[PDB]
């Protein structure tokens, strides 16, 4: 049991390291996909940017 | 075939919002005018009132 436990301790240490790095790589993959989507979206912004002073859609009179 | 229905519901909501704004403005203005008229009527009635 002691021999098996030593081997298992080593294996579990390596496995913890690998699992952490793998989860962080998955996180990075998702974030890079989001960044690509954002880079494609920024092309649809009109020249000069958005007019953040007025509403985009005026949906009623102001008398 | 689905974007058509989506756009229809969308434009419906937009029209609802516009109509709501317009109707609220009209109703508000009518109420305010009526209140002003009542105030003037009260003014003349106070000028006519009598007693001490």
């Amino acid at each position: 049991q002691g021999i098996k436990t030593v081997y298992a301790s080593c294996r579990y240490r390596k496995l913890n390291e690998r699992e952490i790095i793998s989860d962080r790589y998955t996180w990075l993959h998702e974030r890079m996909l989001e960044d690509e989507v954002e880079r494609v979206l920024l092309e649809q912004v009109p020249a000069g940017g958005f007019d953040k002073t007025r509403p985009g859609l005026l949906l009623g009179p102001s008398t | 075939n689905a974007f058509s229905s989506f756009d229809a519901c969308r434009t419906g909501l937009l029209k609802q919002q516009s109509a709501a704004v317009e109707n609220s403005l009209v109703r508000q203005n009518m109420a305010d005018v009526r209140a002003k008229a009542l105030f003037e009527r009260r003014a003349v009635l106070l000028d006519l009132v009598e007693g001490k």
